[PDB]
């Protein structure tokens, strides 16, 4: 598993791959593991598949139940907080193997300059965390192939499409480098999922756009 | 020297009927997009229009604090229950069903009954046909199924007669604005609550409409 | 007797609670140009009816002692625990306000004595935003009532609130709301004054207390 | 143990065989294993012997239970989510040996497109679940054995007959390399079990279709 | 749920309770250059109505032995795990007065019979710092009053008072508060008189009884 | 980690490090490890990164919480008792791993000199206090290289800023001898930080004073 | 550690050393092991630094409180008691190595003979206690030495200070044959803490006295 996340002037972004294996057999070709949470916060989780799946739906339940009762959502502080929770709660049966580690990725609307509200935050298996601020961050078995990757490929990133197009290259990598971590796939048509949020709020990038990406990748390669 | 209980009975009636009457009125109507609250409100921070779930909306009138805190169970239920089945199995019906129950033993075994009048409203789910559901919950537990218009608190009959009038299935959101502000008036621009359950949204149909837009529509 | 009027009991149970609030000295609070200001009768040093709650948070009250301070202490408690789970600046003073009235209603329905109490809940924005102050009133059954301009609390209410009723001016400085403030609470003396404002400038902490010299010079 | 399960056009088939061990022993010669738990779905479940029938048991009474309630079945989602937080509170027990996997075959009433409403689930021993996309699925110690065999085989399926004959053979490889799987006893006369699902709802496939089946893949055989 | 009107009931309650303060031995608490001084009139030489609460911390009560005793009991307790918790300065005169208000108040409503006590807390400043005493006065129903000068409580109150209100002095020695307290308490014999002081001037421990041929000599 | 504190003639200087690693992996470039947990304390964290700034919040919750209610902060002998009591409950998780040790520095305003009115408290894992008297403490990796500085450069300290500029030195040599402390990034423009305390409160050194000093140091070494 | 206490006619005296290390490392310079518990008794405790001077306070406090809340102190029996069953109560810390013993002085007001109401009391680790009569005892690392300087220097204390000066040369010979131990610090001038315990109450003795009885012992020995 891989998921990347990258600021670009005016924006975030964040893909991941969509393998999950058990030892070295490959037992899903088509998982999804990034969410959006909320209308300005997407959450990608590695790790085991069960506890991802189960904090991503958890926490967009509670960030949501919080917005009904108060009326009004959470600051980005706030929202950091409660998943440092959860991933602290976490902490247990991470020990015993059920670790679960995920990468919150948002659009702050109170930040000052909008050319530079997106925000990167990365958690440890313990609930601390980080507000990244070197413009890019990764999670999972390829995690250090792709941010070894966009370090170089980094002052590429000048928009949304620059930045989706940068992003799908350092998962390329991880998954050149890594077996865990799938590529797209050709013959299946399976390519990695994208999430985008700017001022307007979060979308899926749709497949489309994503295939074009990846088959210019790997055309330039050969 | 003992009283009766019939007769003690007798005076909680009316103590309830009394406290229902002096509050400001409430009106939910059937639409063509949906369903239209339309409530007399002040204050602009106390509501009594509220969303409950994707597709079920909340009115009330009586004594803030009671009715506010009905919302807020209200509210509870339905997040633990879609967490554990699924968002599209709560429906307005079961609500209504747990306010009534709730409401009748709460009063038998409490001190002073809540002083309010409940609406639970219910459209259909999107890309889907099916009309608007409309309940009304009484003080006692009593609930009733409304097909084209509820009306709250207040002195209820000028008002419900003027909807009687007035109403026409399939109105758009102007003109079932216009109907119940008028018979709502039997006025300005400021202090009025308007919120929808709009049906072509794509998840939460509850929807304020508040301001200048508001303004501009009427 | 046994069998009685229920009607009969609860009214003679808001007389009680009316008179209880009548004899007591007079607080004010009104809104001026750098905040929210409020102004009490209090001839003591120790017993204080004015109190900071959070950040941009104040309270006053008037009534019995030992229960508006007893309030005074719950509202302080769970404001902290509400900051620390979630922020600072998500503690509110209409949820505060809220909280009071709910209990209030609670406990006189379920206890013997209602409290013979009368709250004001006032809130101020924060640093370097624009926003009108806002009070709250809450009175001894859990009824809460939005004012824009000033609350008045405790002994006789009418001769003071046409007071400033007339004398009130939006923007009004520091001194000139004083000067208000204590023109219409005589409807006095530099000693047994207690005053301190919401100040909308500070950075962080609203409340601030004006005793002594300063407050003399003021005045 | 083997149980197969695969969507067919127009519905869904699923299928088991009869033999029940104690280590290199044959105890049980006629075991039922896929049952019938309402009228649009059908569970199979490999592993211990008394968790299993437990688990088919009860979840069908749960099933019905919130039928009876309710006045409505559950949407095959909630089906799917009961059956997962089973399996996931099996789990302590499943680590001390009583492991039992469940593979969820229905029909979906609600889905858009009839021809293909039908639905197959599978579950891990961590209560997680996977829709399964590429037509068929299998669970126990011949499931590899089946899986490789209808991956070859699936383009014959085109109907409920073809897709039952597939089956039927699936199994037969199983057991023709695994020999924890029972294969069709000609001598005793006893055959797999199967399961037909299609909008008019769940119907148990009288023996003597499966005897014919069964029969003709020996003869091709020898 | 009751036949005799609530109110009535409670001003009964009122009446009986200042009774029981009415019959009983009657106490002074005064201020003097030294610090505090309380002067009681005691005969017993076992039962006392005079304690030490903390390191600068006074008390004195009148009423009923065994309730007065027994709020002496709680208030020593409190203090004593507060210290610990925290330190012995951090323990006041003033959280002590608040805790016994409050708990009288509770008490009363929710017991069956009110206490027939009356309170006085006593403080002085710490050794090598200036501060002037500090006296409250603590009624039955949970009621607070800072005094200045002195405390009288229990029997007829008046005629003590207004002796003490010609006769007090600020700033006078030992013997003099000690002939002004003994005379207007008359309003007598060398024996049955529990006298003590909170002596500022003690480096830890203020509290000290004035018994036997000392006080002979000084009387 | 590193985190020394030294009195000077009318007040308390108090400096940390940059640097947070897992094992050999530098992870955190720019971690502050020096609070001001109130207007006359500052505390210093070293040890396992969430339990430091977990201490560090809540400790200055609770001196805040009891000043509103009573009015008046506690003694710097209340202070030292409570972050002892805390430091004190740790310790099940410290013999775990999860060891956090502070480092203590305040402005008694009620001290008799102001000219001494400095205070430095050091705190082990079980809680036991110290009020150091020689002048200067150090927490964390480099404590004893730092110390060792100490020991020779303290008798330049004569003010604030010699002080400060003797704090910046010890970072340095922490640094110097050990690989788990930080030193001056010159290319990412990174120093440590630094809280003065004197009679008028707290305040956080501005960045561009510590990086004058730290460039004066470098160049003298050279 | 080492805290020597010897009865001389009509008192009893009771010293300790400065010391308090962790392994080989010395570091603290000035703790003060002996304390004052009340007006009659003084409390020396070896062993942990933090369960040693929490016993010390504690049981000072619980004297003190059944003081007040009886009028009168316990006597020197109830006073042996209690502090025999608080250290009966540390015992499960003491095996997890927070072992701390107390050595007790008391001057018994109510004995018959004056000139002998001097009392020493030694516990150990399980509570029980034992009144010692041949004149002396000690606690500590350094406890073996100090005892058997004591056992023939004894014939010399003939009055408080004598007594004083013994209670010095024992605690030097401690040192002397123990590292763990502290001796006099000529350099920095820090001497053994005494305290003195006879008819009119307990007083510490001032440092000059002990600073010139430790010069006359160092100079005797050169």
């Amino acid at each position: 598993t891989t998921i990347v996340a990258l600021k670009y002037p005016g924006g975030v972004v964040m893909a991941g791959d969509r393998r999950s294996t058990q030892g070295n057999m490959i037992s899903g070709r088509d998982v999804r593991k990034v969410y959006i949470t909320d209308d300005y916060t997407a959450t990608g989780i590695a790790g085991t598949a069960a506890v991802a799946v189960e904090f991503a739906r958890l926490y967009a339940v509670e960030l949501e139940h919080y917005e009904k009762l108060e009326g009004v959502p959470l600051t980005f502080a706030g929202k950091i907080n409660r998943l440092a929770i959860m991933v602290r709660g976490n902490l247990a049966a991470a020990m015993q193997g059920l670790l679960a580690l995920p990468l919150l990725a948002g659009y702050d609307i109170h930040a000052s300059d909008p050319q530079s509200a997106g925000r990167i935050v990365s958690f440890d298996a313990a609930g601390g965390w980080n507000i990244e601020e070197e413009g890019y961050q990764a999670v999972g078995s390829g995690s250090l192939f792709a941010k070894s990757s966009m370090k170089k490929l980094y002052s590429q990133v000048t928009d949304g499409d620059s930045g989706l197009r940068v992003a799908v290259e350092a998962l390329y990598d991880a998954a050149d480098d890594d077996s865990a971590t799938g590529g797209p796939d050709l013959v299946r048509g399976i390519f990695p999922t994208a999430v985008i949020i700017d001022a307007d709020g979060a979308v899926d990038v749709p497949e489309s756009r994503i295939a074009e990406l990846a088959r210019a990748i790997i055309e330039s390669r050969s | 020297y003992f009283i009766s209980p019939e007769q003690a009975m007798r005076e909680r009636s009316e103590l309830a009927r009394k406290g229902i009457a002096r509050a400001k009125s409430v009106v939910a109507l059937a639409y063509a997009g949906g369903v239209l609250f339309v409530a007399e409100n002040p204050s602009r921070s106390l509501q009594k229009i509220s969303e409950l779930y994707d597709r079920v909306g909340f009115a009330a009138a009586g004594k803030f604090n009671e009715f506010d805190n009905l919302r807020r169970g209200g509210i509870q239920f339905a997040d633990t229950r879609g967490y554990a089945y699924d968002r599209r199995d709560v429906t307005g019906r079961q609500l209504a069903n747990v306010y009534a129950q709730t409401l009748g033993t709460i009063f038998t075994e409490q001190a002073k009954p809540y002083e309010v009048e409940l609406c639970v409203a219910e459209v259909a789910h999107y890309g889907e046909t099916k009309r608007p559901e409309l309940y009304r919950i009484t003080y006692d537990g009593s609930i009733a199924d409304e097909p084209h218009f509820v009306v709250m608190g207040g002195t209820t009959e000028p008002i419900a007669n003027a909807l009687k009038e007035s109403y026409a299935e399939n109105a758009s959101l102007t003109d079932a604005l216009r109907i119940a502000v008028a018979a709502l008036r039997a006025l300005g621009v400021a202090s009025l609550e308007v919120a929808v359950l709009d049906a072509n949204r794509p998840r939460r149909a509850f929807r304020r409409i508040t301001g200048s837009a508001l303004q501009a529509l009427l």
